[PDB]
């Protein structure tokens, strides 16, 4: 028996999984995190902190 | 002694979702436990700088 809880709790046990492949230079839509937009993406010489 | 002169950034290292109910503040130090203060943590004790 897997006992779930409802309550005023943020959940601990999640992962929504997922997968799909990353496609360049085509107007696309795109999901990465939650934030959405529509665009080409190109390989970009910035470089991010950790 | 004393903080120097100068600019320093933080940069995050852990997020914890534990969301707990927090209200107070203490910290802990390392105690030197030998012959010099032998016995209990009565008299096994000392500050250190």
């Amino acid at each position: 028996v897997l006992s779930f809880e409802l309550l005023h709790a943020p959940a601990t046990v999640c992962g929504p999984k997922k997968s799909t492949n990353l496609v360049k230079n085509k107007c696309v839509n795109f999901n990465f995190n939650g934030l959405t937009g529509t665009g080409v993406l190109t390989e970009s010489n910035k470089k991010f902190l950790p | 002694r004393d903080l120097p002169q100068g600019f320093s950034a933080l940069e995050p290292l852990v997020d914890l979702p534990i969301g707990i109910n927090i209200t107070r503040f203490q910290t802990l130090l390392a105690l030197h436990r030998s012959y010099l203060t032998p016995g209990d943590s009565s008299s096994g004790w000392t500050a250190g700088a």
